[PDB]
C-alpha cells in the first residue's frame, strides 16, 4: 500500500540517518587540539562523539579520542554522554521497529506487529531527545561553536522516526477497523 | 606558608583569596593546574635585598655585586628562568538550567505508554 | 505523537473515535497548551493525562523562564553608566584608559597628588597590556578599535578636533583635568 | 482569557496559532518591560547644558 510504502521507505531513512550521525565525526565545530612542551594548537576542529579532528592546521586530518572523564551525582552524566546509550538505543530501536514492519508484510493477520514497529519508532525519537540533550548539556559543563550535519541527521532523523509511528499507528488502526467493518 | 595560602585558594572554591608578592603569585600562575590569577595592581613597590647583620664587612662587596649582576642582564636572565622558561601553563538559558524539565517530560511520555500498553495487554489476554 | 498514540492506538475503546485526539488534534491541543491559550479538547484517560500533565509543567516552566530573563536583561541594561568623568574611570576596571608616552600628560598623572588621579596613575602605570602610546594617532585608533574598552586621556586641544573627523565616532567627556597652554 | 470556540481548519488554526505566539511574546514584553522600569529608577531628564 501507499501508508506502507512510506513507512518502509521512512523506517529506512530514519535508521539510515541516526546510524551515519552516531557514526560521524561533524557533530560540532569548536576550537580544540587535534593532538594528544607547549604547544600552539588551538585550531579549528570537528568534533563527533568519539572522535575529534581539527579541520586547519598543521595537522590537516590528523584526529584524536575524545576524553570523557577528565565529583559524585554529575558523574553519571559524564557516564551517559560517554558511552552514548542514548543516541546508540535510538539506532536499535530504529533498527527493531524495521524488523517489526518487515516480519508484518510477511505474518499478515498478527496486527500486534504493525502496533509494536509503532513503539518501536515513537520510542526511538524519545530516546533520540534524550540523547540531544545529554549531549547539549555535556559540552556546555566543559566560543563560536556550531553545529554540523551529523547532529542535524540526529535531528532530522527523530522527525522521520516520529512521522513513521503515526504512520505505523495509523495502520494499525486501519487494520482493526477492517476487522470491526467483516463484523 | 606560601604553599599553605596557595592551596587555601586551591581548595575553597573561590571562597578565600590570598594576599602575597607579586613575584610569588606571578610564579604560581605559571604553575599546575593553573587555576590562580593574579588580579588588580599591586599595592605598594618594593624590592628584595641581601642581607647582613649590621656593619658586617660583606656588605660592601655584596652590594657592588647586586649592580653588576643587575647591569649585566644576569639578574633578568636568572628570573626568566626560574619564571617562565619552566612554566607549566603554555547572557541567555542554556539548556542547562532547563535540562531538567526536558528529562521529567520524556520520563511522563515513556509513563504514559507504559500506562497504557499495560491496560492493553488486559484487555487483550483478559478477552483471550 | 504519544498524545495521539495514547488515546487512540487500542482498539478495546473504539464503539466511532473514543477520543477527539487525532494526530491533528493533537498538534493543536499540544500548541494551544503552550501558549497558554487553553482549548476545547482535553484528555480524559490515565494514559492521556499523563501526556498533557508534564507537558503543562514543562510548558509552565518555559513561559516562566522566558519572562524572568527577558526582565533580566531588560533590567541590567537599565542599570548600563555612561563613564563621562576620570573619577568614573578610576572607580571601575572593565574599561582600560592611558596617556601618550613622553608628555606632559603622563607627567601630570605621576606627580598628582589628587585622590583619583593618583588612584588612575597608580592603574596605569602597571596595567598590562601597556595602556600608553607612542603617538596621538594610536591612541585615536584604540579608542576607535576597542569597542568601548578603552577611554584615551589627551589635551582637549587634540580631543575636540578629533570630534570632528571622519567616522566622527569619539567625544570628549567630562570637564577638563586642568587649565593650562602651549609656548 | 478563554473563549468558547476554536478554530477546526487547517486555515482558521495557523491564525490562531500565529497569534497566539504573538501575544505570548508581547504579553511577556509588558511584564518583563514593566519589571525593569519598577526595579531600577532612573527618574533623570532636567537641563544638561
Ligand atoms: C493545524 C494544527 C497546527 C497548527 C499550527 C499553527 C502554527 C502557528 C505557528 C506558531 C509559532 C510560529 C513561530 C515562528 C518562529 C520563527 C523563528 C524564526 O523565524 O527564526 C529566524 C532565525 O532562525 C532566528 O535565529
Ligand atoms: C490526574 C492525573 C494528573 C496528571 C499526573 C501527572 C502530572 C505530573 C506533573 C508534574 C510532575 C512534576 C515532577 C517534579 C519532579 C521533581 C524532581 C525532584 O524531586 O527533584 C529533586 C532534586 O533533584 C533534589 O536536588
Ligand atoms: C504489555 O504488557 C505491553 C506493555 C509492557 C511493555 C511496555 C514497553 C514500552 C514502555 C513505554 C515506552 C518507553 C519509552 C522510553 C524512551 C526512552
Amino acid at each position: 500500500g501507499v501508508q506502507m510504502l512510506l513507512t518502509i521507505v521512512g523506517a529506512f531513512a530514519a535508521f539510515s540517518l541516526m546510524t551515519i550521525a552516531v557514526g560521524t565525526d561533524y557533530w560540532l565545530y569548536s576550537r580544540g587540539v587535534c593532538k594528544t612542551s607547549k604547544k600552539n594548537e588551538e585550531v579549528m576542529t570537528h568534533s563527533g562523539l568519539w572522535r575529534t579532528c581539527c579541520l586547519e592546521g598543521n595537522f590537516k586530518g590528523l584526529c584524536k579520542q575524545i576524553d570523557h572523564f577528565p565529583d559524585t551525582a554529575e558523574y553519571f552524566l559524564r557516564a551517559v554522554r560517554a558511552s552514548s546509550i542514548f543516541p546508540i538505543l535510538s539506532v536499535i530501536l530504529l533498527f527493531m521497529g524495521g524488523l517489526c514492519i518487515a516480519a508484518s508484510e510477511f505474518y499478515k493477520t498478527r496486527h500486534n506487529i504493525i502496533l509494536s514497529a509503532g513503539i518501536f519508532f515513537v520510542s526511538a525519537g524519545l530516546s533520540n531527545i534524550i540523547g540531544i540533550i545529554v549531549y547539549i548539556s555535556a559540552n556546555a559543563g566543559d566560543n563560536s561553536y556550531s553545529y554540523g550535519w551529523s547532529f542535524y541527521f540526529g535531528a532530522l532523523s527523530f522527525i522521520i522516526a516520529e512521522m513513521v509511528g503515526v504512520l505505523a499507528v495509523h495502520m494499525f488502526i486501519d487494520r482493526h477497523k477492517q476487522l470491526r467493518a467483516t463484523a | 606558608t606560601t604553599a599553605e595560602g596557595v592551596a587555601r585558594v586551591r581548595k575553597s572554591k573561590g571562597k578565600f583569596a590570598f594576599l602575597l608578592e607579586s613575584t610569588m603569585n606571578e610564579y604560581i600562575e605559571q604553575r599546575k593546574p593553573c587555576d590562580t590569577m593574579k588580579v588588580g595592581g599591586n599595592l605598594d613597590s618594593k624590592g628584595y635585598g641581601v642581607a647582613t647583620p649590621k656593619g658586617s664587612s660583606l656588605r660592601t662587596p655584596v652590594n657592588l655585586a647586586v649592580l653588576k649582576l643587575s647591569e649585566a642582564g644576569v639578574l633578568d636572565k636568572l628570573k626568566n628562568k626560574w619564571w617562565y622558561d619552566k612554566g607549566e601553563c603554555g547572557s541567555a538559558l542554556s539548556l542547562s538550567n532547563v535540562a531538567g524539565v526536558f528529562y521529567i517530560l520524556v520520563g511522563g511520555l515513556g509513563l504514559a505508554m507504559l500506562v497504557a500498553l499495560i491496560e492493553f495487554c488486559y484487555k487483550s489476554r483478559a478477552e483471550a | 505523537v504519544v498524545l495521539f498514540l495514547v488515546s487512540r492506538f487500542s482498539p478495546y475503546e473504539w464503539h466511532q473515535p473514543p477520543n477527539e485526539f487525532g494526530i491533528f488534534n493533537s498538534l493543536w491541543f499540544s500548541l494551544g497548551a503552550f501558549m497558554q491559550q487553553g482549548c476545547d479538547i482535553s484528555p480524559r484517560s490515565l494514559s492521556g493525562r499523563i501526556v498533557g500533565g508534564v507537558w503543562w509543567f514543562f510548558t509552565l516552566i518555559i513561559i516562566s523562564s522566558y519572562t524572568a530573563n527577558l526582565a533580566a536583561f531588560l533590567t541590567v541594561e537599565r542599570m548600563v553608566s555612561p563613564i563621562e568623568s576620570a573619577e568614573d574611570l578610576a572607580k571601575q576596571t572593565e574599561i582600560a584608559y592611558g596617556t601618550l608616552d613622553s608628555g606632559s600628560t603622563k607627567e601630570f598623572f605621576r606627580r598628582s597628588k589628587i585622590a583619583v588621579y593618583e588612584k588612575m596613575w597608580t592603574y596605569m602605570r602597571s596595567a598590562e597590556p601597556s595602556v600608553f602610546t607612542r603617538t596621538t594617532a594610536e591612541g585615536v585608533a584604540r579608542v576607535r578599535k576597542s569597542k568601548g574598552k578603552f577611554a584615551f586621556l589627551l589635551e582637549s586641544t587634540m580631543n575636540e578636533y578629533i570630534e570632528q573627523r571622519k567616522p566622527c565616532d569619539t567625544m570628549k567627556v567630562g570637564g577638563n583635568l586642568d587649565s593650562k597652554g602651549y609656548g
